[PDB]
């Protein structure tokens, strides 16, 4: 509401040039109000005498302050658009290097259109109300002030009697808004809704034209939603047609003309102090109103800082912590694992008290009934979150004392993403080591069955992966194997659910896999009982709390959730 | 080509409304021309003769509030009636419209039109066109009415009037060429800055997130482009029309001035002019003030005519009776391509389907598979092949009797917001309980029928109860299999995790006591198993035809095939 929530905590250097722009905004205002005081003294100079070069003066006069009038504006128009542009760049170089720190997590979180919004849609608004919402909205502030105290220093009777209008405009406004108490926020949700039904028949399009007997609930909800709209504004139409009406110069004139003509007429005051009413201060009552949308105007930048100082404000990865001598018992593999309790978001905690612990060279099977937290369990390894209580140690050392290069040399994870980057195909072969000498590539994208798609292509090893470069999902899996291959860390993490997407080209796939999981720690994420029924050893969970663990047979014939998990009807 | 066609005819309510809104423009006109005698009585030797012109002020403004208040009511009237045609056709003509045309932002683009319309054009009329175009006349009534007691001035204004209006209109171009441009470079800026947000899940795995994002950095910060030549195409759209109205006041007060120092006229009206210039200038400054307003509803209804613009499908004068039995189909290099590059394309398909058996579609990655479907049911057009379904052809039929014949099963499923009931019975609107209950039974969902709190009423939606794949799927497969139409094409849904799923489409293929021609892209083995004849299809053309044991007897790329998909079904996970 008031001096400091996280709003002027993002514009803290944007004070004194802001209080400058205004004081020149009111200075440039009151330059473009001047000439009618001035028509007012050429007035009375009309009827006293003329000549030939008093009146020539008074134009002089009027002329120079049209030229300074423009060079103030030009100039205060430059400094405001000056002043811009180096927050907006220390704000995006401060929002990149802010970028890089953030953990994994957050990005799957957010998705895709998220990223776009925030920084573009944000950045854009920040600058519209730094270079036109602040000088409009002081301008519309200041020119009423100034005219009224004027109007007030000539003539307090006919000020205090043009106040009326305003009684009136402001009890009616405020008599009206009493009966649209909650409809304004029915209003609000039917238009969210109807924004959501909107989507969805828009994406749900072919089947329309095939079954055509589906698009009657969209219609129906278009008709309710217009008859809602309709009932809505029928009540208020006479309600604000008077406040319209009690706004417009047509009355204002009026009343002036009555009160002059009464004070004059009875020899109250003389008539050439009636020149300023004439003048400006009929159009004052449209003028008022301006005030409103001004100050409304600076709502979309207040929450587009408000939301980017938000994200701002998260938190990184933990510290560096305490550099401990490791190795009690354990090796390079062997990533053991203790009470991790990860939770997330808190009141509800998804994983339990685990303890496993991978051998140095054999498979684990992470299977579980999906849904109850079985995922979360192997990202949180790669460091995506950070535990709450308890300790990972690939080895002996936890992964919190280890940089980000120590562990993504240990582990390296393949999930459910492409993540392709704009580069010649070579490069995305080669992104862990990014100097091979152009033959290690071939061997390595021969041995993830990629080499005859990439030699059949528009140009070979160099054609740009664009948006469009023609590929599908088995078709670039391959391609990220193949990159993974490269790496050679000693930890794997397979999310199993890649080798039945697009089930035409998982042959392939399989076939990478295969020579690519040889003789290192693995922990495959199961999906299937079948493929997985052979490993080395098979861990069952229900959102934490480790069910059974132990061997194929051994979780098979105890009658375990395993014996009643792979009874499907043996399916 | 309509931009913004609003109004059926109705001719009545338009006229009137028009002529009202001129006469209630003349009625400000007269209420200045008659203020003008005013002032002549107040600065002068008598004093009190204004009674009889405040008098005809009175009526005149009086005449003006009766005005101002039926016009806003005829106003807020033909708001209500806009905002219902606008949107009814908008509603109506989005089936048309042709199907290719549905981008990923053309989507959103489409999907704004009809979410964010109805608070900004139901106070259209009574915001935009009454106070707009009574603002504009306005100043030229007002110096027409001058013309015959000061001809002096009264041409002065009526020649100064089109500058200023050009005035206007220029200075508002600047401003919005001036937006264009600054927000154009903003894009192209941060447009790195969104590429590397997306890619951190790779980089980072790479262990190369510090070069990566010390390049871009130093790019970026690098780039200046000065902005100068920006400010100076900004700043004449701030200052142009203030200078044209401070240049116009100084040129009014000076000619009135001149003309009473030469004795034409006299000092106690000539006050009475200087302030007839002052009213005739304010009508310029409130149409300066109503841009904004201006800008959104030009964005809005851009909105909405580009939705109203799209182009359409054609069908016309169609011919059917049933199929007679069940269609035969047929294909002539059908060469569907989008747009002859990047797409599909299918160079020289070309086969011929018996009247009603079952029909595998597999083959390669390379969605030709689809697109078939696609064309077979309607759909989409072959650009230059005839597809003849029966002995007519579907192209040269009526759009009634062309969704008439074929029923879909998609391979990604879609239900819309309601009852399963409702879902299931969107396929006809009359199918008594026996059609219901044998389609029901048919597709294996009479399980999740049974196991639901309600009983079939549950509102599936969006974030349904469970309903992830198998169930959804199921629901779209007994929809599909309820219509009547003699053809049924099915589509494979990606979901290899449910064998109640794998049996639900065996069942509704090849179970099914009716008789359909049957045609359905598989690639599960046991699908593709029951298929007498199937069809391989690489880059378009087909490459294999035959019947199942025949083709494994030629043994060319269905052999492989075949052998493929007995061993990618029992790979285990094993390291040694």
């Amino acid at each position: 509401s008031w001096r400091a929530q996280a709003a002027s905590r993002l514009l803290a250097p944007l004070k004194l040039p802001l209080v400058l722009s205004g004081v020149l905004a009111a200075l440039v205002t009151l330059a473009q109000l001047a000439p009618f005081v001035l028509l007012v003294e050429l007035s009375r100079l009309l009827v006293s005498g003329a000549g030939a070069h008093r009146l020539f003066t008074v134009g002089f006069a009027a002329v120079g302050l049209l030229g300074t009038g423009a060079l103030l504006a030009a100039a205060l128009t430059l400094w405001l658009h000056v002043i811009d542009a180096r927050f907006a760049r220390a704000l995006r170089l401060r929002l990149l290097s802010k970028l890089s720190r953030l953990p994994l997590g957050w990005f799957t979180s957010r998705g895709s259109g998220s990223i776009k919004k925030l920084v573009t849609d944000d950045t854009l608004a920040l600058h519209y109300l730094v270079t036109h919402a602040v000088p409009d909205a002081v301008a519309a502030v200041v020119a009423p002030v100034g005219v009224l105290v004027y109007l007030f220093v000539v003539d307090w009777r006919v000020a205090l009697v043009l106040f009326g209008p305003v009684l009136v405009y402001l009890t009616i406004t405020s008599s009206l808004t009493i009966q649209s108490g909650p409809r304004i926020v029915q209003a609000q949700r039917w238009a969210e809704k109807m924004n959501g039904e909107a989507g969805s028949y828009l994406e749900g399009q072919p089947v329309i034209r095939v079954f055509g007997a589906a698009s009657s609930s969209f219609r129906r909800r278009l008709d309710e939603y217009i008859g809602f709209l309709v009932a809505w504004q029928r009540p208020l139409a006479g309600k604000k047609t008077l406040m319209d009406l009690a706004t417009r110069p047509a009355t204002f004139l009026w009343l002036i003309a009555a009160t002059g003509t009464l004070l004059v007429a009875t020899h109250r005051m003389d008539p050439v102090n009636l020149l300023p009413f004439m003048f400006l201060g009929t159009t004052f009552g449209a003028r008022l109103l301006g005030i409103a949308y001004g100050l409304g105007g600076l709502r979309t930048g207040l929450l587009a800082a408000r939301h980017l100082q938000v994200t701002l404000d998260e938190t990184e990865l933990a510290v560096r912590e305490h550099p401990r001598e490791p190795l009690d018992g354990e090796a390079p593999a062997t990533v053991v694992f203790d009470h991790v309790t990860f939770g997330y978001r808190p009141g509800v905690p998804v994983i339990q008290d685990v303890s496993l612990t991978l051998r140095p060279g054999t498979v684990t099977a992470l299977v579980g009934p999906s849904g109850s937290g079985k995922s979360t369990l192997a990202t949180l390894l790669a460091r995506f979150h950070d535990v709450e209580r308890g300790a990972i140690r690939v080895g002996g050392q936890d992964i919190r004392s280890l940089a980000a290069d120590e562990l993504y040399t240990r582990v390296g994870f393949v999930l459910q993403e492409a993540q392709l980057v704009h580069g010649t195909a070579a490069e995305n072969i080669a992104l862990a080591v990014p100097d091979a000498p152009a033959e290690q590539v071939q061997v390595a994208a021969r041995e993830a069955q990629i080499h005859d798609r990439v030699l059949r292509l528009p140009d070979g090893y160099d054609t740009v992966l664009g948006a469009n470069s023609g590929l599908s999902g088995g078709e670039r899996q391959r391609l990220t194997i193949a990159r993974a291959i490269l790496g050679d860390t000693p930890v794997l993490i397979l999310d199993e659910a890649t080798a039945f997407a697009d089930p035409e080209s998982e042959y392939l796939v399989q076939q990478a896999l295969n020579r690519l999981t040889r003789d290192r720690t693995v922990l495959v994420i199961a999906h299937r009982l079948h493929t997985i029924t052979r490993a080395d050893q098979i861990v069952v969970l229900d959102h934490g709390r480790i069910v059974e663990r132990g061997t194929h047979e051994e979780l098979l014939a105890a009658g375990g959730r395993y014996c009643r998990l792979w009874d499907t009807g043996q399916g | 080509t309509w931009i913004a066609l609003v109004p059926n005819d109705h001719r009545a309510r338009l006229i009137g409304f028009a002529l009202l809104a001129f006469c209630s423009v003349v009625a400000r006109a007269v209420g200045t021309v008659l203020l003008v005698p005013l002032m002549a009585a107040l600065f002068g030797e008598a004093p009190q003769r204004a009674w009889l012109w405040l008098g005809w002020l009175s009526a005149a403004t009086v005449a003006g509030w009766v005005l101002d208040a039926v016009t806003a009511r005829i106003g807020i009237e033909l708001g209500f009636a806009v905002l219902n045609h606008t949107q009814h056709d908008v509603a109506d003509r989005l089936p048309v419209v042709r199907l290719d045309w549905f981008t990923a932002e053309n989507t959103a683009t489409a999907r704004q039109a009809i979410a964010a319309t109805g608070p900004e054009l139901v106070g259209l009329v009574v915001n935009l066109v009454t106070p707009l175009t009574s603002a504009i006349l306005l100043p030229a009534v007002i110096a027409l009415a001058l013309l015959p007691i000061s001809w002096q001035l009264g041409v002065a204004a009526l020649a100064g009037v089109p500058l200023l209006l050009g005035a206007l209109w220029a200075s508002a171009a600047f401003a919005r060429r001036a937006d264009t441009a600054a927000d154009k470079a903003n894009t192209a800026l941060t447009e790195r800055i969104i590429e590397f947000a997306r890619t951190q899940q790779a980089l980072r795995a790479a262990r190369r997130v510090e070069p990566a994002r010390s390049l871009v950095g130093n790019a970026l910060a690098s780039q200046h482009t000065a902005t100068m030549r920006l400010l100076g195409m900004q700043i004449p759209g701030q200052l142009l029309f203030s200078i044209a109205s401070q240049l116009a006041l100084i040129v009014l007060a000076g000619t009135t001035a001149a003309l009473t120092i030469t004795g034409t006229l006299t000092v106690p009206e000539a006050i009475a002019l200087i302030v007839v210039m002052v009213r005739y200038l304010e009508p310029f400054t409130a149409v300066s003030e109503l841009a904004p307003a201006l800008e959104s509803t030009r964005a809005t209804l851009g909105r909405i005519g580009s939705v109203l613009t799209a182009p359409v499908m054609v069908a016309g004068s169609g011919t059917w009776r049933d199929g007679a039995v069940v269609p035969r189909i047929e294909f002539d290099d059908v060469a569907f391509g989008y747009d002859g590059g990047s797409g599909p394309v299918l160079d020289g398909v070309s086969f011929c389907l018996q009247p009603g058996t079952t029909t595998a579609i597999v083959g390669p990655s390379g969605c030709g598979k689809s697109t078939i479907l696609a064309l077979i049911a309607g759909l989409h057009q072959p650009t230059r092949g005839r597809v003849l379904i029966d002995g007519t052809d579907v192209a040269t039929l009526d759009a009634r009797a062309q969704q008439a014949v074929c029923s879909v099963v998609f391979q990604h499923p879609y239900l819309f917001h309601g009852t399963i009931r409702d879902n299931v019975f969107a396929a006809d609107p009359g199918a008594s309980d026996d059609q219901f209950a044998q389609a029901v039974r048919l597709a294996r969902v009479d399980e999740l029928i049974a196991r639901l709190p309600d009983g079939a009423n549950t509102i599936v939606g969006e974030a349904g109860s469970a309903l992830s794949g198998g169930e959804r799927q199921r629901v779209s497969i007994a929809r599909a299999l309820l219509k009547a139409a003699p053809v049924l094409l099915v589509d494979e849904a990606t979901s290899a995790l449910d064998a109640e799923n794998e049996a639900a489409v065996v069942d509704a293929l090849a179970a099914d006591p009716r008789s359909r021609t049957r045609v359905i892209v598989a690639h599960r083995l046991a699908s593709i198993r029951h298929a007498d004849r199937v069809l391989f299809v690489d880059d378009g053309r087909v490459v294999e035809d035959g019947s199942i044991s025949e083709l494994l007897t030629a043994g060319g790329r269905f052999s492989q095939f075949w052998r493929q998909q007995h061993e990618a079904a029992e790979w285990q996970i094993l390291a040694e």
